[PDB]
């Protein structure tokens, strides 16, 4: 059976980063061809493998993290990334096995009334450890005063939302990134 | 009320460790953005350093690998570590906070020192 | 680096007249450049977050727009207590740069 990337990748909605969803790829054959020599991507660049070699390669599984950035932050999606997407939203290990791929979305992603239903949890207490995913609302307490779940003074809201709009540059711009992982049943 | 203090600045010499103390209240360090902005006599505002929430060190190029950024959780205080100091690192070091997310304004100040670098 | 230009570096009014300085920067910026009033023997103060809104306890005669790579000071009646150097420093992306300055006086 062909495994189902087009599921996870012509999907017409992906989760915010800070609730990134992680999919197991179960028994089934790859076709990489379909995801390298089609070339609808802003960024495509593999790490610990090449863009080619992957073909003739197979692994134990996949896991397939999908989410939406912005195309700067594209640069925080990295292992020894510690950008603000890296410590707070998703954070790719450093001994990371697998290809990363972004793509510009703005014609489904960005709206002129601004999109706000993509978020990403800008505030936290500490870093995250490699892939944990974290999707608490708990109130972003800055001050020795509880917060209680109420805001105010040092009390802010940990979730920030993105303003996509199309007017802005391609470095401000909507992106959709899924990431392959790959770990040591699925090969082509 | 919303505050900060710097402290420990004064003449030091080259590569020694006078490691402003910004002593904070209402605010715990361990959970905030908080910069080291400078001033030259006559310059403009500078960069320094800053630390995300979850310790996350960074540097301008003016101050890479010499200067180092950290905080004591338990006293609620921000320090800049200085180390090859020069004639150019003499300034007026404020430690202040842009609100964490971007889109807001640098809401928690302080009055800052000057550090003079001389023979 | 991200290079800016304020423009101009120095400028004189009478009371009440519209002040104006602009920053040009390399690469679009959003939004997140914020404006910075450095008054001698004070810690400099904020006049604008998100490059069009109004920090509380900022004064009303302060005001900000722009976007991409050119932003604006707006002052619309200036007043005696004014008498500062402003910055547009950006936090828009790493490195962090701030502006160049602009000492506003009242003839």
């Amino acid at each position: 059976n062909l495994c189902p990337f087009d599921e996870v990748f012509n999907a017409t909605k992906f989760p915010s980063v800070y609730a990134w969803e992680r999919k197991k790829i179960s028994n089934c054959v790859a076709d990489y061809s379909v995801l390298y020599n089609f070339t609808p991507f802003s960024a495509f660049k593999c790490y610990g493998v090449s863009a080619t070699k992957l073909n003739d390669l197979c692994f134990s599984n996949v896991y397939a993290d999908s989410f939406v950035v912005k195309g700067n932050d594209v640069s925080q999606i990295a292992p020894g990334q510690t950008g603000n997407i890296a410590d707070y939203n998703y954070k790719l290990p450093d001994d990371f096995m697998g290809c990363v791929l972004a793509w510009n979305t703005r014609k489904i992603d960005a709206t002129s009334t601004g999109n706000y239903n993509y978020r990403y949890r800008l505030f936290r207490k500490s870093n995250l450890k490699p892939f944990e995913r974290d999707i608490s609302t708990e109130i972003y307490q800055a001050g020795n005063k509880p917060c209680n779940g109420v805001a105010g003074v040092n009390c802010y809201f940990p979730l920030q939302s993105y303003s996509f709009r199309p007017t802005y540059g391609v470095g401000h711009q909507p992106y959709r990134v899924v990431v392959l992982s790959f770990e040591l049943t699925v090969c082509g | 009320e919303v505050q900060l203090v710097e402290s420990g600045g004064g003449l030091v010499q080259p590569g020694g460790s006078l490691r402003l103390s910004c002593a904070a209240s209402e605010i715990i360090v361990s959970s905030n953005y908080m910069r080291w902005v400078r001033q030259a006599p006559g310059k403009g505002l500078e960069w320094v350093s800053d630390i995300y929430p979850g310790g996350t060190t960074y540097y301008a190029d003016s101050v890479k690998g010499r200067f180092s950024i950290s905080r004591d959780n338990s006293k609620n205080t921000m320090y800049l570590q200085m180390s090859d100091l020069r004639a150019e690192d003499t300034a007026v070091y404020y430690c202040a906070r842009p609100i964490m997310g971007g889109r807001h304004g640098m809401d928690v100040w302080g009055q800052g020192t000057t550090v003079t670098v001389s023979s | 680096d991200i290079q800016m230009t304020q423009s101009p570096a120095s400028l004189s009014a009478s009371v009440g007249d519209r002040v104006t300085i602009s920053c040009q920067a390399s690469q679009d910026i959003n939004k997140y450049l914020n404006w910075y009033q450095h008054k001698p023997g004070r810690a400099p103060k904020l006049l604008i977050f998100d490059a069009s809104t109004l920090e509380t306890g900022v004064p009303s005669r302060f005001s900000g727009s722009g976007s991409g790579t050119h932003f604006t000071l707006t002052i619309s009646s200036l007043q005696p207590e004014d008498i500062a150097t402003y910055y547009c420093l950006q936090h828009d992306h790493v490195p962090l740069t701030f502006g160049g300055g602009t000492k506003v006086e009242i003839k």
